[PDB]
């Protein structure tokens, strides 16, 4: 998932918004 | 904005920045 994606690859701040409440 | 390489505590910093008072879930494998 994103914890993996951001670290192993890259991610955007827009992808991170998906994890907001 | 630009793409991010974020591991460990640096990811949770970015989550905090993006979500703020909305709060967020940090859910690894
Ligand atoms: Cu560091």
């Amino acid at each position: 998932g994103i914890v993996e994606q951001c670290c192993a690859s890259v991610c955007s701040l827009y992808q991170l918004e998906n994890y907001c409440n | 904005f630009v793409n991010q390489h974020l591991c460990g505590s640096h990811l949770v910093e970015a989550l905090y920045l993006v979500c703020g008072e909305r709060g967020f879930f940090y859910t690894p494998k």
